[PDB]
């Protein structure tokens, strides 16, 4: 279970990196085959109008073509959607920063696998009850679980410091894309002026010419674009939830707000950040794994087990 | 998979339109980047920018090469060609991208995604206990089978306090709803009103008497016809969309979503006690009665403490 | 999947079918968007608008440019070839996807696709009960007894549930007749149009300010092909129809919403066993097309006696 | 699938037959869809409608590249023979209603509900642990679900017995594939001379280009042509594979299937002799594995029955 | 999956071999379909009919575009050897060939339901724990006691019915002499016409009465890749014949119809476990070339004296 | 799949880099059937066979179609540098060649046989209750002599394993291989990597056919081409360095001793024997993928847990 600790942003910023990857292979299939220009040499040699003679051979128009699609095309209206695929890749594979590497999946597992087992565990909802057998030794196998989980996770913050690396990386990166991608939208126009010095070979030296993919690869920039921009708003609100409150910290005061227990100590560091993503889930879980954490719940369930047995 | 249960016949209906579309969306994007060509031939004598119209017959020499006559096409496809023929398929895979997430987003939003799960999950393995079967049939019981009745019985009970408190899907689905029904209004305007625009034959004057030799061409778009009954269809489609989408949403109008009764399962059946839900629970449970109502029929049994009591007395039986 | 023992003869045969216009039809479409051309010369000796069709042979110079050739084609194929041999693959297509959309909206209906899911699960249920075996014979164990008398429940409540209407029976008299009345259509104008795709078309388009001829004579190179799918098409149509027709006069030559147990009640021991109607009464007809054996075998859990012999055994065993 | 043990070396044999056949069809098709053209040259020495010829320079026609498609597309259509342009679609065609015939047996409801049952209860016969047992001559769940089982299998050879249906169907499919192996090998015979590279073609377009006879050459001819010959080959295979078919109906009488070999090797010499679809059926299975019909033999003795009976009455 | 097992590593090389030179098959077939033709420009001086070839202006040969086009396709057609255009299908075939060798094995139903037979029993004595009790040399289950004693009669059962005839043994050494053979004549006829797939080619056509030169020379564009591929196969055809080679001499090192059991009766305790033949000793000297701990496990039950153990077992 | 275990981080990230390699490698080959080719006008002023370069006027060079094809293809078949031409098929070879020595492990018989049994002892015991219970360090019947059947099968697969070194010989002579492959992939392409140029000129002497000699050409993808190679080398440079890593941790420790000390000592069972040779080997690698596993299969190796299973099981 995975998917549980992805927030709306993780997913929609992953939905939108599969959006950059279709732009990019659009791109990359019309830059293959689609991508030509068609240039015409200048100041060549009722009204009844006549057409200009070039006298030039097929073979020296495509010669011409390809000069000035080499010496005289912007290197961005040619390498756009490499550029997008390079960059939307390097997105998807620091998406999971802080999912990947062993020791932070060994805790979000542990940390899963621990608030799913008392979600199941009816001795949350006894509890409640309560405050407003078998199972009780099963509950205080969890508990003591937990009393470990607590000596396991929370004196660490390494997960906390990934995921702000991560954000950190991914702003950075969205910053350096708006602003290169801002700058070089201009040079993807449809016409050019080559001035190319074949005239050893075709007879001219200045051509205009069109970049036929320029009107489509101009929408597809700017589509790229808008998705860059979508998603660096996305990672600016993570990175606002991330530093305007202090995740090294989570209180349960509002759980006290209504629950009676004040016993419950608060979890710090990535324990706090980590039930803080829960809450960002939902809260539910949060505020039902509360009566989890403090001890006078535990000595109650002793006192419990001493009377049933 | 699992929530086909939770679409309905608009879903279904909507889910398979939006496939068709995508599928018109792909074939005239081939089409368009393979084929999409502008045949440009010049008017020989022409009167103020315009074509004068004016012993077998021989054919008009135009002193062009191949070149000139593509640069020619290049030019008057980029600039008197219509927007709209030439990003019609981009524009449909747009929008039938829009209307696949606006469907599908309640589906991946995490905190609908896990109500809507764990609705999907303590509904179908209700339907399929033997305890629903018992009491609406209505000494022994299996020991595994009393342990679990007992198991859904608490968690439908929890379920009970973990989503009838809010109202996130119905809003949700109502707001998803909303905005498909103001796509396909904005998309039965603009294209309606822009698909006479692709024509066959289009006049071009764009200047390139200095590269050419003449200033207007009277072009042919080959694509023209097929990209027009493309957008007929297309057209056609939408409107079955848009006529979908003011269904459901004249089915959520009219009944509040955000309460049901469940009177007749409470007449039918010996337990009276089954509470009137609401609130999201309410939303899902209509939903699944647009489904299939026998799924909520067997659903209701849980919801009754009397079922509880008579389930009690035979654990305690039983044990 | 599951869905197979509903299917007849004649639900498989019209899926094949449909399988090869779907194939003929992607054929046609690519052939249609990639190799359809019309190679246009023009007529140099006019009569009237009409081709007058009139020392080493040498070659007529026609003066035109090939851009004037490409634009003289695309002038006569969108103006003067007939709509039938540029959209016949996708009409063809559009029929195909119709009658797909007729067989599976049986399948894709939730009210229907409920029943029939309900259906087939109650049904395999029983056919994998072991009780029936011993009710095809005439011990058993607590665990047999106990779920084959919640077989037994489950079967009252799904005949109670299903036997109220016949949703089932009117969606697929629906479809059938649909499949019928466009059949008929395909076949009318398939047929009537069939001539119209030909090799040598004479086109007047009137572009003489542009090219400097009126009348051409055009070769479509793919149209002889298509006029051989055409005819193939017309033939998978006529088998779509014969079949489709033979499912109308078996769900016209009796009642399906009236079945009747009469062999396997004068067969069987039991002979209580009661006559269903409406949609119980057309999945087992479906049923019985498919096999005999899954009807028969389901009739012991309807009848009252077999409920009193396992009532019987459940309290000997009690 | 589930049927493979249905399925003989035959079967197996040809269903990889038209495998191949299917993918020189294809193969074929997408090479006419492609590049099927055909590279016409007027003959401008015209003499009594041919080609006399009556440093060096080329001969100039006058021909525009438009009127040199246009005379390639008529002459492909008019003086191009029918087999050399849809060789492809027939070879699609037949291998389809090969692969129609031999699949025609899994998809008939009746056939198909009669050989998954069959199947079902055979291989839940060769799972079952009585039978190697009663061939070396038990709890009580175990004595209890061979007796059911054994119930199973003589009900089903109450059902199976009456018809024929199945033996019937296998019949007309090997007489609707050999006769048309016939078919196929006649006219592809008669008409593979017909692709030719070189043709000589007169459609009367004089009006039109200029000249009246074209010499032509023909691309994708020889290729065509050995796909052809690759093609006939198979259908030769195929046609063989399906005489010793019709032989395997014919030599013996496949309604009637003899356990006498069986009743004469086991202890049970009372196994009656099946007819119909399950001596077919039974023939078929000797076909793929002896040891299935073999083992399946015990449940249709009433000596065994008898064995069965008095194991579980020791047991209670 | 479960034919895994009867694979040994000359096996899976010439598998992955195969479906390497199928792959440059496949390209190979795509290029000669799109991009295999011939530049032909017509030699203006000529001496004998024969190419003499003796600000620059280049030479005009006053030929259209479909005279070029019909000297391409007759020149190709002729005088471009049948090597340099048929070699990707001569290798698909060869390949094929190759494959249907390797896999009839898998296919035969008589040969494929001995191998099932084989692989099955084999995986129920690996999951017998009575394998495990017999080679740690003590409480018996009754459904665990039936089950050996069933495996150890099925064993019994099959050793008598498979250890009579060799018809996999002779199956598979006959696959891999034709497989010997078929890369010997690969080798031979592919080392011999490597050479004529050259990149300029001299055409002597005869087609002056149509395009007015009587000489072309030619460039063929995928004459140096198909070289290349050309050299690549006869790489993979060497190796391939090296394995074969091996495999054959693995049959003729020593009888592969007679396996005798003294290493693993002198290693265990059951020292009367007889030498098998035939069809059963080419089987475990498969699995013995794959892993020699499925025969460790399997011999404990063609012993009797595990048999003398089982017996005194079952009875406590 | 199953052996994902088995496979480090450097191993999977191998296999990442190869997987984008492959990719490349088919964009490139992609490319180079379809629009790689050469454009080459003739330098019309020459002198000393060489280019002189000596309103305005297009140059008319009197040459045909066909002859600016044989032009094209001449200079790109004699003047084109290999590398150029044969950069794709290159980079796919290299790529095979990475792969193979990569799933050369998983694919010899020997090393997969050992490889499969000892992960699904691995993933037996780490889903074994007695291991949790021997962490925890009462039980059932049955599960206590699902214990005392593991532990037999450790002690035979230790017998099994220990003797041989083959496993780990193996991966040593892959990750030589791989380094070596990459230090001559990174010294070739680097040496030739400037050969892939926009601007070539072509002396190929076909005045007789076209009546010049130099030509000057333009390769369409060659500036794509030294992008697709300069990436691609800084991948193979990744490639080395995460290979030389490997290569390192080969050499810092033996990977034939393991020694269980820092187990022992945590753990209450403190007489833990040292594993050797492949064994070793596979639980250093059990380490490198995740140590919990090792340390749960450590509690099935010990004599004193030997001993404590005995005595439960008495009691049992
Ligand atoms: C990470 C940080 C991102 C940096 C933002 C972009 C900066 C990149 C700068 C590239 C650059 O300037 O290179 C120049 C050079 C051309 O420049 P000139 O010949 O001077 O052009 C003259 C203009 N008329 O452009 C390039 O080489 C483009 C660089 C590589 C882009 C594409 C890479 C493709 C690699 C992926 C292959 C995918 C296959 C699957
Ligand atoms: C007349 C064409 O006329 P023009 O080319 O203007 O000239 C008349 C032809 N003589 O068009 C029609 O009649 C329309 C009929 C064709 C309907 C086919 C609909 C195709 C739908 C495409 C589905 C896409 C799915 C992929
Ligand atoms: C001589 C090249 O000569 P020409 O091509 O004449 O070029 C001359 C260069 N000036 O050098 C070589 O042969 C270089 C060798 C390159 C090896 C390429 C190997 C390609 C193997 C094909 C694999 C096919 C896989 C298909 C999937």
């Amino acid at each position: 279970a995975f998917r549980v600790l992805k927030p709306w942003w993780d997913v929609f910023t992953d939905y939108l990196s599969v959006a950059m990857l279709m732009i990019g292979v659009f791109g990359c299939t019309l830059q293959v085959m689609q991508d030509k220009i068609i240039c015409l040499p200048k100041r060549v040699q009722t009204v009844e109008m006549k057409g200009l003679k070039t006298d030039l051979d097929l073979q020296q128009y495509s010669f011409i073509n390809q000069m000035c699609y080499e010496r005289a095309l912007h290197w961005y209206a040619k390498y756009f959607p490499y550029l997008v695929l390079i960059h939307t890749l390097v997105f998807m594979l620091c998406s999971n920063f802080w999912f990947k590497f062993p020791g932070s999946s060994s805790k979000i597992e542990h940390f899963i696998s621990i608030l799913g087992k008392c979600f199941d565990s009816p001795w949350t909802t006894r509890a409640l009850s309560e405050v407003s057998k078998k199972e009780g030794e099963q509950a205080k196998a969890l508990f003591e679980k937990v009393k470990k989980f607590r000596l396991h996770v929370e004196e660490g913050d390494i997960l906390y410091a990934m995921y702000v690396r991560q954000t950190v990386l991914k702003v950075i990166k969205f910053l350096i894309i708006i602003a290169y991608n801002s700058a070089l939208v201009s040079k993807v126009q449809f016409t050019v002026d080559c001035n190319v010095d074949i005239q050893d070979m075709t007879g001219y030296k200045n051509f205009s010419c069109n970049h036929t993919m320029a009107h489509l690869f101009s929408k597809l920039s700017f589509c790229y674009l808008c998705f860059v921009s979508i998603y660096g708003l996305t990672c600016l609100y993570t990175l606002y939830w991330l530093f305007y409150r202090s995740l090294r910290e989570y209180s349960f005061e509002y759980v006290r707000q209504e629950t009676g227990i004040d016993d419950i100590p608060d979890v710090k560091n990535d324990f706090a950040f980590m039930l803080h993503m829960i809450d960002q889930y939902d809260p539910l879980y949060s505020k039902r794994f509360a009566v989890f954490l403090s001890e006078v719940s535990e000595n109650k369930l002793k006192q419990l087990n001493l009377n049933n047995e | 998979p699992a929530y086909r249960i939770l679409k309905p016949w608009w879903d279904v209906f909507t889910d398979y339109i939006s496939i068709v579309m995508l599928m018109i969306a792909v074939f005239g994007g081939t089409l368009q980047v393979d084929q999409d060509k502008m045949i440009c031939l010049p008017c020989k004598w022409v009167t103020k920018d315009s074509c004068n119209d004016s012993t077998g017959p021989t054919g008009i020499k135009y002193d062009l090469d191949r070149h000139q006559y593509n640069y020619v096409d290049a030019v008057c496809y980029e600039n008197r060609l219509h927007w709209f023929a030439k990003y019609f398929p981009y524009l449909v895979l747009l929008h039938t991208l829009i209307f696949l997430a606006c469907s599908n987003f309640w589906f991946k939003f995490p905190r609908t995604s896990s109500k809507l799960e764990h609705f999907v999950s303590i509904l179908l393995k209700c339907f399929d206990s033997p305890w629903t079967t018992r009491a609406l049939s209505e000494g022994v019981l299996d020991k595994k089978e009393g342990e679990q009745a007992k198991a859904l019985f608490e968690k439908v009970k929890k379920f009970r306090t973990h989503v009838e408190e809010g109202d996130i899907v119905y809003r949700l689905y109502m707001r998803q709803t909303i905005i498909k029904v103001i796509k396909f209004a904005l998309i039965i305007c603009y294209t309606v009103y822009y698909v006479h625009n692709i024509k066959f034959d289009v006049d071009c004057t764009v200047d390139i008497e200095s590269l050419t030799g003449y200033r207007t061409y009277r072009c042919a778009h080959p694509l023209a016809t097929l990209f027009k009954i493309l957008a007929s269809f297309y057209i056609s489609l939408v409107i079955f969309y848009g006529l979908i989408c003011m269904y459901t949403l004249w089915w959520m109008l009219r009944r509040s979503l955000k309460k049901y009764s469940f009177e007749s399962i409470r007449e039918e059946s010996s337990y009276s006690d089954i509470p009137d839900v609401k609130n999201d629970f309410a939303f899902m449970l209509h939903l699944i009665d647009q489904y299939d109502p026998l799924y909520s029929k067997r659903f209701a049994v849980f919801l009754s403490e009397v079922s509880e009591n008579k389930l009690r007395q035979l654990n305690l039986n039983n044990e």
